[PDB]
RNA sequence: CGGCCGCCGAGACCCCGGCGCACGGACCGAUUGGUCCGUGAUCGGGUAGGCGGGCGUGCCGGUGGCGUAGAAGCCGGGCCG
RNA sequence: GGUUGCACCGUCCGUCUUGAAACACGGGGCAGGGAGUUCGCGGCCGUGGCGAGGUUAAGGGGGUUAAGCCCCGUAGCCGCAGGGAAACCGACAUGCCCGCAGCCGGGCUUAUGCCCGGUGAGGGGCGGGGUGCGAAAGCGCCCGGAGUCACGGCCGCGAGA
């Protein structure tokens, strides 16, 4: 299916206690970390909420692999590269990404990597502001493939 | 060992050192009234208590005996007698008619009740029985015979 | 790791050599008894079940231990002055 | 320790042979052991000896991590290991049972952890 | 377990069975509980004056003049009572003469305490540990024959331990260890010597007569025994030396 | 040898320093003491206790140093406090330093300080 | 006012090293405690208050030390925490 | 390290307070003194001895320079059966079923570890029981042996507290 790249821009400060915690069943506490979920009704309806909270879209399979590649790592100091990705299970890094893409398996099949990224923040900053949704120009909410631009700048 | 001032400390130099607003700190006001006062009140004063089952009521109600008319009588059950029998050496055994033993009670001064259950056959003498202290003696092969 | 034998005293009346121990652990776990007890009878080249090691502490952080152990002649006579709770501790028995 | 903890050296020595146990030979009961130790005073065992008869069939290893407390029949074959009991507790367990042996000493009987039930 | 009972040429004859309480599991903890208790009992109470601040009436300074509402004395204006602040006040919560002073400690646990601290005696490590250093190291504790206790003379029980090799721990009994840090040493107990040896006898009164001489030396019989003794400041492994018929009495562990 | 991470962390020490953290303003008054002493502002009004940023930082643990590293003297050593002759005994020169107790006279002083350097373990002073 | 582009600009967030806490694992001790390793993105503000560890003061006891070739105390400096 | 210039930031302290830099209250400065204490009683907690019992108090023997400790006294208290105002009566050292820990068995991963079946002290749920009310029924309270004493401290109340 559709997996879509989420993160918080906004913090735990003026959040309700129903979407703090959401963001939190999201598996996305802090700032600037983001998280993998797969399209689902029910999956799909905690980012509905989050939405004034966060930025969302779908993501590309290159920038998918620049984001596993650095920021991926479930413990320990060790980078998840080809060959760490190799020992888990799949032939490579490249089948391990289309694999996540296509939906038939996730991270934490493979184990040890974690559902959450601590990612950067986008350099050139905040796309548009926290003020705002996609549509208003700002970063907040859905976004298209443009999600790309946000995470690269975040790694 | 712990040092209260440790705790009060000097520390947490709270200088309230575990009592709150400085205005608390006072009189009987904080109480509530002196000691067991404000139970009796109808007016708010403890009425509940730091009693679990709150307060209990007022009127002691009920009668009084005289110390007098208590005669004291001392329990014992037969289980007690029953586990003890080897310990009460000092006490006769007679194989022969009495049950296996012959135990007067009063060597303990009693009425004998009947919780647990007899070993052994047991011959009893005493000041009272129970019914059910009855039954299991005479179950046991035992007999009891009433001063 | 690495143990030294620092300061030796010799009780001859009961047969023994009595030994401190300075020990260096550099990032390395606080010692066993065990791991103690196969190099120090490669040093003295006697038995690992005569030889009891008893009484250890452990500095803040720096990197030295003390210890002490006794080395015994006859096997009797780790028994004759030194009580179940070391001997059981060592793991001699079973 | 903090709160809970033995102040009796010869309990808190006795904790630490028993998960030297647990790791060697790898089996969990001796750590078991060590845990029922471990609770407060008031939380260890009070074990009569009516209780002892009421449960478990002859020739079983029975550990008690608090006293054996005698008054009152043992007609079974177990044998009891126990951090302490009463002086009357010690004669109707060794007339009957397969013999009073101390708990520093159950490693002796019984360092692998086959066939014992912990009892309280 | 034996232990070679020894003549009074400080030689070897027989090895005869040492007692139960020698077994017995090391607890400082418990000792330490029954040391604490004989102390406690052998103060004598402190307080302090009761009837002060009767002796100073204490006036109330009013208002209108810019200072506290806080009593002085009429005339002068100094300390007063009813106070703690001032110079001359009350303290506060002064001593009084119903301060604990007992501890508690029963029968079979102060005999378990006692039991505990002998033990400790035939431990080689508890021994070095007290600092007694002995030159007659298979020999924890030492039984001599009976006609040890009938000596009651400070220069023929002297001999006797040089002799035995148990001289050497008196030595180290001289160096002192009360001479005391503080003001407190003027009202007493300064200039004082150390422990040292613990000698049991059985019989020739409930002390020996010339062994209460010996620095450090402190005499008793077993029918006084008691941890303070034993084990000073929970501090057990402290050299004795028996007499035959002691262990014997001891072996019958009573109470 | 001596390690490295020993010196990583010696040189953190060196180079992050610490504050002061002598107790708030203690200029104003003289009678707010005599040059050590902190007590945390334990008033409400504080603005050190508000941390208002310029008056002055207040402790946090946040602040402390690598245990390897805490305590150790300015070459690196370790410090054992030498009050005589005997204190020496057991003294590994390579890792401990002394120092004799400024109690010390010159009498105990020469000998301690002449056996010590045939110990290996630097000593101070003299004489 | 309606668009847009490049920048500036927090203790946030990322990143190296360190520190405490919590939890697991191991070891050490005569008790309390300590140490070594691992995990923590989802541990680290703080008044009332609750808990937990350390420090200091006076004297007592045991133990083990120091002092006129210079104690305590006082004043300035050096080092550690 | 002293002092000072320069950059940057900073409207005391404590207390009252919803809000204190305050035109709220208190303080010249410094030194010293200065505040969670004792007994009884109850409710907790940790720890220790002993054990269905447990502990002595009062005391006098004894020992000691004195004294503590030692051993001796066991009165009394609480616990060991409860219910009922009282009269007065008087109970499960186990019949049934779950199941934590552990033990036992099979399968599985390189290992720890895991999934599933017995056995299951401790624990949980029934039944039958005691007694009181009761024509009766139905509840109330109780029922298959753990406590006592000791030590430190938290907390309540009475005491100036």
């Amino acid at each position: 299916m559709a997996k879509l790249a989420v993160i918080r821009i906004r913090g735990r400060v003026n959040v309700k206690r129903p979407v703090r915690d959401t963001l939190a069943m999201l598996r996305l506490h802090r700032v600037n970390h983001c998280v993998i979920v797969d399209d689902t009704p029910s999956y799909l309806g905690m980012l509905q909420k989050a939405k004034d909270y966060i930025t969302w879209g779908e993501i590309n399979a290159e920038t998918l692999a620049k984001l596993i590649r650095k920021r991926g790592r479930l413990i320990g100091n060790k980078p998840v590269t080809d060959e760490y990705v190799k020992e888990k299970l799949g032939m490579t890094i490249e089948e391990f990404a289309q694999k996540v893409v296509n939906g038939e398996m996730s991270l934490k099949d493979l184990p040890n990597l974690k559902p959450v990224f601590r990612l950067h923040p986008p350099r050139g900053g905040f796309r548009g502001s926290k003020k705002r949704s996609f549509k208003e120009g700002g970063a907040l909410g859905y976004r298209g493939e443009k999600i790309n631009e946000l995470i690269e700048r975040m790694l | 060992m712990i040092r209260r001032r440790k705790k009060v400390r000097k520390l947490r130099g709270s200088h309230t050192h575990g009592w709150g607003c400085k205005k608390k700190h006072r009189g009987g006001g904080s109480k509530g009234g002196r000691g067991m006062a404000g139970t009796g009140k109808r007016n708010k004063s403890k009425w509940t208590w730091t009693i679990k089952y709150a307060p209990d009521h007022l009127g002691k109600r009920g009668f009084s005996r005289p110390p007098e008319v208590q005669r004291e009588v001392r329990v014992v059950n037969l289980k007690f007698i029953d586990e003890h029998l080897d310990e009460l050496m000092q006490m006769g055994i007679a194989y022969e008619e009495g049950g296996k033993i012959i135990v007067d009670v009063t060597q303990f001064a009693d009425k004998v009740l009947g919780t647990g259950k007899l070993t052994r056959p047991l011959v009893i003498k005493a000041r009272a029985f129970s019914p059910k202290a009855e039954e299991k003696i005479k179950a046991a092969g035992g007999e009891a015979v009433l001063v | 790791m690495e143990i030294r034998i620092k300061e030796i005293k010799e009780n001859k009346l009961i047969g023994r050599k009595e030994i401190y121990f300075e020990i260096y652990h550099p990032g390395e776990p606080t010692p066993s008894r065990k791991d103690v007890k196969g190099k120090l009878v490669a040093m003295l080249d006697l038995n690992p079940e005569t030889t009891v090691i008893q009484y250890i502490r452990s500095y803040f952080g720096s990197y030295i231990s003390k210890g002490y152990a006794k080395a015994y002649d006859s096997k009797e006579r780790m028994l004759y002055i030194e009580p179940e709770y070391i001997l059981i501790r060592d793991g001699l028995i079973e | 320790m903090k709160r809970t903890g033995p102040t009796d050296p010869n309990l808190r020595r006795l904790i630490r042979y028993l998960r030297k146990k647990s790791n060697e030979y790898g089996v969990k009961i001796w750590k078991d052991v060590a845990w029922r130790l471990e609770r407060p005073r008031r939380q260890r065992a009070e074990v009569n000896v009516s209780k002892i008869n009421r449960y478990a069939n002859d020739g079983e290893m029975i550990v008690v991590p608090g006293s054996v407390l005698g008054a009152g029949k043992l007609e079974k074959k177990v044998i009891v290991a126990a951090w302490k009991f009463s002086e009357t507790a010690r004669r109707k367990i060794i007339e009957a049972g397969g013999e009073a042996i101390t708990i520093e000493e159950l490693i002796e009987r019984n360092p692998t952890g086959s066939g014992v039930r912990i009892m309280e | 377990m034996k232990v070679k009972v020894f003549d009074l040429n400080g030689q070897p004859v027989g090895e005869i069975e040492l007692p139960k309480v020698f077994f017995t599991p090391f607890r400082p903890d418990l000792i330490r509980r029954a040391v604490i208790a004989s102390w406690t009992h052998r103060i004598q109470p402190q307080g302090r004056d009761p009837m002060a601040g009767k002796r100073r009436v204490t006036e109330n300074i009013g208002k209108g003049h810019s200072m506290a509402r806080v009593e002085r004395l009429k005339t002068p204006p100094r300390y007063a009572a009813f106070v703690p602040f001032a110079r001359g006040g009350r303290r506060t919560h002064p001593p009084k003469v119903e301060k604990i002073i007992w501890e508690d400690i029963n029968k079979k646990e102060k005999r378990l305490a006692l039991m505990s601290a002998i033990a400790a005696t035939a431990n080689y490590d508890l021994v070095r540990a007290r600092g007694h250093i002995i030159d007659n190291v298979p020999q924890l504790p030492l039984i001599v024959v009976d006609d040890l206790q009938k000596v009651q003379k400070t220069r023929e029980t002297r001999e006797i331990f040089k002799k035995l090799g148990i001289w050497d721990d008196i030595v180290r009994a001289k160096e002192k260890s009360g001479v005391r840090a503080g003001k407190g040493k003027m009202r007493g107990r300064r200039y004082k010597k150390a422990k040292g040896p613990l000698i049991v006898v059985g019989k020739n009164e409930g002390i020996v007569l010339g062994a209460r001489n010996h620095p450090g030396v402190d005499v008793v019989v077993v029918d006084n025994l008691g941890v303070e003794h034993l084990a000073p400041g929970t501090h057990p492994g402290r050299l004795t030396v028996w007499t035959v018929s002691a262990i014997e009495r001891l072996r019958e562990l009573y109470g | 040898e001596k390690e490295f991470k020993r010196l990583l962390r010696v040189r953190a020490r060196l180079k992050r320093k610490k504050p002061r953290f002598l107790r708030q303003e203690w200029w104003r008054y003289p009678k707010f003491k005599n040059d050590p002493k902190w007590r945390r502002p334990k008033g409400i009004d504080s603005k050190m206790r508000l941390k208002l940023k310029g008056k002055p930082r207040s402790p946090s643990i946040g602040w402390s140093s690598p245990k390897l590293v805490r305590g150790l003297h300015p070459s690196g050593y370790e410090e054992v406090l030498v009050h005589n002759v005997k204190e020496l005994e057991a003294l590994d020169p390579k890792r401990q330093a002394a120092r004799i107790a400024h109690t010390v006279g010159k009498k105990k002083r020469i000998e301690i300080i002449k056996r010590a350097e045939e110990l290996g373990i630097k000593v101070l002073n003299p004489r």
